[PDB]
Formats: C-alpha cells, structure tokens, sequence
C-alpha cells in the first residue's frame, strides 16, 4: 500500500513515452527528491531528456523543475543551462518566490547567462522590499554563483539583510553569496550574524555560514561551531572539509569540532580516496594543519601530498597578470636585497624558484643560514572586491601552511604594491614587509 | 602512467579519461608512494610551449564532450554552448577570452611604433574587415599628417586616430567607450558596478554572435554534405563509406606500438561494444554497471 | 552545482500539476509528511527539513553515454534532422504505381512513356538513398575534425571575431 | 564482459588527446 | 564512422566560413 | 665593432657582453665595440663586425624557435 520501487516503475514508465509535457516532467522531477532517489540515477536521467527536451513552459511548471534540480543534487549543465530560455521569457510572469527559486536554481550549475541575472537584479532592485528576505538572498546567491559581480543588488541586499532579523538559513545563504563576491563589509555581515543564535535547523547552515566566515576571515561566532560540533553527521565530507576550513581560516580553537569535523571525512577518505577533489585534499590539508587538529596516519601524508598537488596546479594555471605581479614583486626582492644592474637581478630572481619540502615550487624562496623567508604575492583576484581591499581568508591559509613548513611568509599584496612609482618604492615596501614579519633578513 | 604535469592540467578537468587518471594517480599517492618534484627548469619559451600542448589535451576531449545547438531555435541553447566554450577554457588555463585576446594583441605588438605595424602584427587575430577599415581611416589621417601615426598615444596624430577609430568602432555596432571604460576601470564602485553591467552585456552578444556563427557554419556545412551525399545512388555511398572506414582502420593497424593507434583501436572495440549492447536491448539502452 | 545549497520543505511545491502523478504534501511546522499518486501505485513516505539538506550533499553529476562522442551525436542528430526534411518531401510525391497499366501505355507517347519509367526509376533511387541512415553516422564524421581544429585554437575555443574586434578597439584606444 | 562502468563510457572516443600527447612527448625533449 | 585524427592548431582568429546554400530542395521539387 | 642592443648598458651587462663576444674573435683580440640602440629587438644584442654579424637577440631567438617548432611539429 505504500511501495517506493512500484511507484518509481511508474514514473519511469511516465516518462518514457512520446508525449511528456512540461508539467509531468516538472511534477516527476517533484515526485524523485520528495522520494530520495540519489541511488536510481538513470531514472533521474530519463527525467531530465524530458525535461530539456520540451518546449512549452509556463511559470509554476518551470520553477517546480528548477526547485527538484537544486533540491535533489542533480546537476548537469546543458539540461538547466538550456531552462535559462524559459527563465529569460518568463522573467515578467514569475512572481518574486518563483523569481527567486529560478535564479537561485541556475546560478546552482554555474550557468553563465548574464542576461538572465541583470534582468533579475533589475527586476529586485525595483521592487525591492516587496520581496521577502529569503527570496532575495536566494537572488544574491543565483546572481553571485553565476559570475555576475553585482554589487548595487549586494549593498541594496545588505540594506534588507541589515533592517529586518532573517532567518539562519537565509542569512547563511547571504554570507556564502557574499563569500563568493568577496564582499567583507562588517557592517552587514556584523547584521547578518546575528541571526545565527537560535540553533540552526540544518547542518548545512552553519557549515556554509562557516565557510563564508572564514573566506572572508573574520572569526568564530561561538554558536557556528557549537552547531557544527552538535551536527556533524549531517554534512557530506565535501562540505564538512569546507566547514572545517572555514572553521580554521576563522581562526578557531575548538578542537573538538574539527574532531568531529574529522572524523566523519576520514572514514569517506579511507573508505574511497578518489572521492574528493584535490581542492578538498587542499582545504583538508589547511584545516588540519592551521588549527593544530590530527588526521590518521595514512590520511595526513596524504593530504600533505594533496595539498603540493593543488598548489603546484594553482602555480602552473597562472593567469598572467598574477606572472607578471610575481616577476615584479621578484624583481623587487632581487633589488632589495642588493642588486642595482640587471644580470645580479635576473639570476637573483632565477635563484629564488627553490623547491618546497612537499613538492611544490615556491616563486620567491629566500634561505640566510637556516632562515627561510617566502613572499606571497596576491593580485587583485584574491583580494576583497570593497575598496579597503584587503586580502582573502585563502591568502592567510597558505602564509599559515607554509608558516608551518618553517617559512616567514611576508605577505605582498597589489593593491599596494603597483601603485609605488618607481622599482626603488617597490624594494622599499618589500622589505618593509619581510622586516615585518622576519627582521633578521 | 601520466608524466607530472599532465596530472597537474588534470585536476580541474572532468573528463573521463582524465578524471580517470587524476583518481589513478590519487589512489597511487594513496599507498605510500611519493609525489615528484615540480621541475623549477624550462624557460618561458618551452614554458609557454608545454602550456601550449598541455592545454590541447583539455580542451580537446573537453570539446568533444559539448554537444552544438545545431538547428535549435531561440538564444539559450547557443548561451549553452558558449557557457560550456568558456568552463572547458577556464578549466583548461585560459583566461577569460577578452583577456587572453588582449594578451595576445599585447604580445604581438609590444615593440611596433606606428599604427601601420600593429595594423599589419595582428591583422590575424582581427576581422580582415575591420582591419580594411582601419587601414582606410590610417591613411585618412596620414593624408593629413604625412608623416607616419606614431603608436605613443599622445601625440596628437594618434589622438586624430582615435577619434576616427572610436567611430569607425561605434560604426561597426561595438561600443567602444563601454569596453574603455571597463578596462580603464573606475574609483567608486556604485558607478563600476554600471559599466560592468553595460560591457557584460555587450560580451553576452559578442560571444553569443560569434558561438551562433560557428553553428551556422556547421549548419551549413552539414546541409553542403548532405545535399551532395543525397544525389549519390545507395551503391555508390555504402561502398566509398566502406572504403573510407577501411582506409582510415589501416591508417591505425599501420602504427603498431604507438599510444594514438592503440587507443583508437580499443575505441573501435568499444564502439562496436556500444553496438553489441544496443542490440542486446533496444528499449533499455547501453547497459551501464551501477 | 555548488557545495551548499539552500532549498527544501520551504517555498516548496506543495502539490503536483498534470493527471499523471497526483502529489500532495503536509505543510506541518516541523516534519511533513507527503503522497504521491501516479495511477496503480500509491506511494507515501515522511521526510523532514533536515532529511532533504541530506539529499543535496551527495551529487548526481549526470553524463550522456554516447556512442562516439556527444559532439559527434549531436551533429548526426543534426543530419538526421535534416534527412527528415528531405524525406518530408519525398512524402509528397506524386504516386505513379496508379499509372502503370496498359491504357497509359498504349496511349501515350513512347519518349514520354520512357520519360515516365525513368522518372519512376529516379523515384526508387531517391528514396532508397535518403532513408540510407546507417551513412549520417560516417557523414557527421566529416563535420566533426574541421571543426574540432577551429577550437584548438591558441587563443582560446571559445573566441571569435566579435569579442576579438572588441578587444582590440580596447588595446588600440589606450595609451600605447 | 559486458555493462562496463559509467566512467568508462563518459569518454569522447575518436578525439585526438593522443597525437597531440604524441606530439608532446617528442618536441618538448627534442625542443629542451 | 571514424574520423583523421588531427593534432594541430587554428592560429588566426577568422570567419567560420559559412558555405552557400546547396540546391537540393529546388531540384527535387522540380 | 658595432654592438646594437635593445637597452642602454649596465656596467656588470657590458662586461659579460665582451665576456661573451669574445669567444668570435679567434684570438686574444681585443673587441673595442660600439653601442647602439634598437627597441625593436626584445633583449640580447647583435655583433656587427662589420665582415659578419652575430645575433644574439632575443627577436632573432624566438623567430628561430618558432621555425623550429614548426618545423618539428611537421616532421610528426
């Protein structure tokens, strides 16, 4: 009388003929993630054919399609990509919760539409208390996690996230919009974390609430972690590495939570270790490693490994204005240290690629004696998008992992660096900065 | 086995011949082996030759894996196909394509000091029209300068340039003081934020326009072929398909030992699996562990 | 998709659309408890807020199992597609087995009798030449390298003319 | 024999990948 | 069913060359 | 001599410059070259012994890396 697996023959049944509508497709899409159908994939891949494959698509149909995509896990990008046709045509007909699924929905798969995300931060930026908060912080994380940089939609957010108390899920999913924005304005994350004090009803809330604190580095709230610690048997180990990062990058002395952190991501790593992407090995490595908690034996040289993997692969994917930061910022470090003709600067600066002890290449490497001092460089893209423009929590995690492998990482960012006017400010500031963190140099 | 920095093009990537490798190399590190030293060696020239061949190895099954929006009405499945161009070159090491072209212009011409030489570097990498039309407005300026139109941006024969190459620019249908002023930048962010939100847009039509031309193109491409391969009489098609799947199988059964015609061989296998599956059950499709 | 998301048993569909599969839900304040009607079986579980932020944590990553590649199926859907409108007008062909008898044959001409066999013969290729379907399959092999060798580019796959016009108005116009 | 892998199948089959990785291996030592 | 495998590269940045109309439709309707 | 370089000459630059031209001139000679100065090559110099020149420019260094990268990638 109440049977899964019949019932799941008749969806696949339903959507295997010629004839499937928007709506049935939209409402077998409904009836697979309110049924947990992760271990039938083909099922959920006869659904989304379907889905893609049709033409008609009014409002409630196409949003109730979107909300299964998110909800259930399912992504494939040319199925919710093409459903962007149908979002842009229906943009007027959507009312501001179906508005706000359907942005949230396809900012999810990295859709790069950008016609779609201007369009629904004009629409929001008009109507702007008329929508309810969680509806546009789901329009803050669908125009932020589709690659729009939209800033007039993230401060006239912040007014609404600032004035009215949220809920802890949608202030969770206003600081991860504005972790990946790269935001760091105290003054609404400051209102933001307030909301983070009854408790959160998902382990996801304060996972994605610590990730965002820790990428833009501001500290621990003392009720994230104590959900965290509480919690930890909800999170997948994909998300429990990054709230064990977020946690570390934080700053975080509660060991106990990246015991519990830990121990639900070393059983997945023992269990298959191809599991996880080697940004997730990084992460891992960082978070164990800045908070001073343990990993299995087999499990910690492991993501030392990982960890000179991930930055060897983040070295050689340069993006060339960060090459040239870096020959600028080793040209100044070969002049501050006594260089005043070009071919003692070229072989200073050849001299200073000296190898890492895990396997990685350091760009500038200096040793007096036994003194190992290293300078990080940090372009614009792991900088903070305000105009303070200080540096991401990612940047203080690596000068606190090589700071751990016996480096005085002097930390150079160019907000500061390319405004100097000639070489001689530059080598000023480089040793201003390598004095101020190892002044035996 | 993978040489150490193919693995490291790797990790980004999700295709599955190279997923497969990364988790091979994962498990391999797994049980106790060590990672290799990245070489600190090869000078930019064979740097920027290994980052040329090693980006060819992502983006190539990373292309096959794109289907084309060939016949489709409307403007997102063409958004579709530019999205994916733009995640496989982002996974691949390109840069954002505006960017990576502009590098490219910049790399060309770095030492060209009139206009006529950076007009004539990278007459390639510009539409030949739009390099027709800025000869034409050169040597309107030079008519009435004659002297050569220095590239130094303050001289006043530049100036005279520019005012003639923005409306040349502005005459093509590109706006050229939205893209200058994005790539200029601006202090405050309130109005950064208001350029962004024009120069985005003009990018969402350009690269729109030119993945639709590519689909035109294979389009009629497609419709060329087929309209010849319809004339031909049944004979005449089954026995010249025939023969071109022969020769290009002796193409690959010629090269013995060789990485390429042992891999296409096993693809052939593996076609012909995807066959013998099919035809084991029509209604269900490939039969696929799980 | 993203690490974390942010959906479920909130703003939720609360009820099903088409005839096909009747759903219906319980809005309760902490669990719910849902039915889904989809004709013979009946299926009704109890899932909770805390049971669907479970769900998104492992993903599915669908992928296409192609024969060759999903670029080469895409074109020979292409072809295919293009084959159906060629056959479409073959549909509408006028039918010439009502003119084989003896009264057409010996009241017409012999030249336009011959004209009329022959045209019946270019008739049978035709057809037998445009529902030869196992040839798309070696056809869109011949779209597929040309193309493949435009987006091995140096610059980048995805570029074109466009976006490199706009780039050098850019490199052009500024100082130098 | 049959039913494979789902990650086995996933592999755009007849792509180059390999003269371009035959290409690799033999000019870039011959090119250092 | 099976491709030349290429390994080259497109160095200009160049029109998709879009080839002309071929006349299928016009002579089978004649 | 004639030594035409792409920028003007540092005091530790010259001398290794006639450290290494030296090894042309098939003696103890004694190379007293001029300068000049060319933007158009990218770094390195050019020798013009004013019988034979030597490149040892940097234009002169991609352009015959690029020939023979181009001719390599034909030969396979």
């Amino acid at each position: 009388e109440n049977d899964v697996p019949a019932i799941l023959k008749e969806i696949d049944s339903l959507v295997s003929r010629e004839a499937v509508s928007a709506k049935e497709v939209s409402d077998a899409a409904v009836a697979l993630t309110y049924l947990q159908v992760k271990a039938n994939r083909r099922l959920w891949g006869k659904v989304l054919e379907k889905a893609g494959a049709a033409q008609d698509y009014d409002a409630a149909s196409l949003t109730n399609l979107l909300w299964a995509i998110n909800t259930g896990g399912v992504e494939h990008f040319k199925t919710v990509a093409e459903l962007a046709g149908p979002a842009v045509s229906l943009l007027p007909s959507l009312s501001p919760v179906q508005l706000s699924i359907v942005v949230e929905a396809l900012g999810g798969a990295g859709v790069k539409n950008y016609e779609l995300y201007n369009k629904a931060s004009a629409v929001v930026v008009s109507k702007i208390g008329e929508f309810k908060p969680a509806e546009i912080a789901r329009v803050l994380y669908g125009v932020a996690f589709g690659g729009v940089n939209d800033v007039a939609l993230a401060k006239a957010a912040g007014k609404v996230f600032a004035s009215t108390e949220v809920d802890s899920r949608t202030a969770a999913q206003a600081l991860y919009a504005l972790a990946k924005l790269g935001r760091a304005d105290k003054a609404t994350v400051d209102a933001l974390l307030k909301s983070f004090k009854k408790g959160t009803e998902s382990a996801s809330d304060a996972a994605a609430a610590s990730f965002a604190l820790g990428s833009l580095s501001f500290k621990a709230e003392k009720a994230i972690v104590d959900a965290l610690k509480a919690s930890a048997g909800d999170l997948a180990p994909a998300q429990a590495v990054e709230a064990a990062y977020g946690l570390a990058l934080s700053g975080a002395t509660d060991a106990e939570a990246f015991k519990a952190l830990f121990g639900v991501v070393a059983p997945a790593i023992e269990k298959a270790p191809d599991a996880l992407e080697v940004s997730s090995l990084a992460q891992l490595h960082v978070a164990s490693t800045i908070s001073g908690a343990k990993l299995p034996a087999a499990v910690g040289s492991f993501v030392a490994k990982a960890f000179g993997l991930a930055a060897d692969a983040a070295r050689l994917k340069r993006s060339s204005a960060e090459s040239a930061l870096v020959a600028d910022v080793a040209a100044a470090t070969a002049v501050a240290f006594g260089a005043q003709y070009r071919p003692e600067v070229a072989s200073a600066v050849a001299s200073y690629v000296k190898t890492a002890p895990d396997g990685s290449v350091l760009d500038i490497a200096i040793t007096k004696g036994d003194a190992k001092v290293l300078v990080q460089a940090v372009p614009s893209s792991l900088l903070t998008s305000t105009t303070p423009a200080k540096p991401l929590g990612h940047v203080a995690a690596y000068s606190k992992v090589r700071e751990a492998q016996g480096y005085a990482v002097a930390v150079v960012p160019a907000n500061e660096f390319e405004a100097l006017p000639d070489q001689k400010a530059k080598a000023q500031y480089v040793l201003a900065a390598i004095k101020k963190v190892a002044p035996s140099f | 086995a993978v040489s150490k920095k193919e693995v490291l093009y790797f990790l980004s990537s999700k295709d599955a011949e190279s997923s497969t490798a990364v988790k091979s190399y994962l498990k391999s590190l797994y049980a106790g082996a060590q990672v290799e030293a990245t070489e600190t060696d090869a000078s930019e020239l064979i740097a920027q030759l290994e980052k040329k061949y090693l980006s060819a190895q992502v983006v190539e099954p990373g292309v096959h894996n794109i289907a084309l929006p060939l016949g489709e009405s409307g403007s997102a499945p063409v958004k579709r196909y530019a999205a994916e161009l733009f995640n496989l070159g982002a996974q691949a090491g390109f840069e954002c394509p505006f960017i990576e072209v502009s590098k490219k212009f910049g790399q060309e011409t770095a030492t060209s000091e009139t206009v006529k030489d950076v007009l004539n570097k990278t007459k390639s990498y510009v539409s030949a029209d739009y390099n027709a039309a800025l000869n034409e407005v050169l040597s309107s300026v030079e008519a009435e300068i004659n002297g050569p139109v220095l590239f130094d941006g303050k001289t006043e024969g530049f100036k005279k340039f520019a005012a003639k190459a923005k409306a040349v620019a502005v005459s093509r249908g590109l706006p050229a003081d939205t893209i200058l002023a994005y790539c200029a930048g601006s202090a405050n962010e309130d109005a950064a934020d208001k350029v962004s939100k024009e120069f985005f847009t003009w990018f969402e039509s350009a690269y729109t326009a030119d993945a639709a031309a590519e689909v035109k193109a294979i389009e009629a491409e497609a419709a060329s072929i087929l309209d010849r391969h319809l004339a031909k009489p049944v004979a005449q098609i089954r026995k010249e398909q025939a023969s071109a799947y022969a020769s290009l199988l002796k193409r690959a059964e010629t090269a013995k030992g060789a990485k390429w015609a042992e891999k296409y061989l096993e693809d052939v296998k593996a076609v012909q699996w995807f066959d013998a599956s099919v035809a084991e059950a029509p209604a269900s499709g490939p039969k696929v562990a799980a | 998709l993203t690490t974390f998301t942010f959906s479920g048993l909130q703003d939720a569909p609360v009820a099903a659309l088409s005839g096909s599969i009747k759903l219906n839900v319980a809005a309760k304040a902490g669990k719910a408890e849902v039915t889904v009607a989809a004709g013979a079986a009946k299926a009704a579980t109890q899932v909770s807020a805390a049971a669907l932020r479970k769900l998104s944590g492992s993903k599915i990553s669908l992928a296409e199992v192609a024969r060759i590649s999903v670029l080469h199926s895409s074109i020979q859907n292409y072809l295919l597609s293009l084959s159906n409108e060629r056959y479409q007008l073959l549909s509408q062909w006028p039918d010439f087995t009502t003119m084989y008898g003896k009264d057409f044959y010996y009241r017409a001409h012999p030249e336009d009798l011959k004209k009329f066999y022959d045209a019946a013969d270019e008739y049978y290729k035709l057809y037998e030449t445009v529902t030869e379907f196992d040839s798309l399959s070696a056809l869109a092999s011949q779209v597929v390298p040309n193309y493949a060798a435009r987006r091995r580019s140096t610059v980048h796959p995805a570029i074109g003319s466009t976006v490199a016009d706009g780039a050098f108005t850019n490199f052009l116009l500024s100082k130098q | 024999a049959d039913a494979k892998a789902l990650d086995e199948l996933r592999k755009p089959k007849f792509s180059s990948k390999y003269l371009i990785q035959h290409v690799s291996q033999k000019l870039i030592p011959a090119v250092k | 069913y099976l491709a030349p495998l290429r390994s080259d590269f497109t160095e200009e940045i160049t029109a998709p060359k879009v080839a002309s109309a071929s006349n299928l439709v016009n002579e089978w309707n004649n | 001599c004639t030594v035409i370089t792409a920028e003007p000459l540092d005091k530790l630059e010259r001398v290794e410059l006639t450290k290494k031209a030296e090894k042309f001139v098939d003696a103890g000679f004694k190379l007293v070259m001029q300068e000049k100065i060319d933007k158009k090559l990218l770094g390195g110099f050019v020798i013009e012994f004013s019988d034979r020149r030597v490149d040892m420019s940097t234009a002169k260094k991609v352009e015959e890396f690029n020939n023979f990268v181009n001719k390599l990638v034909l030969s396979i």
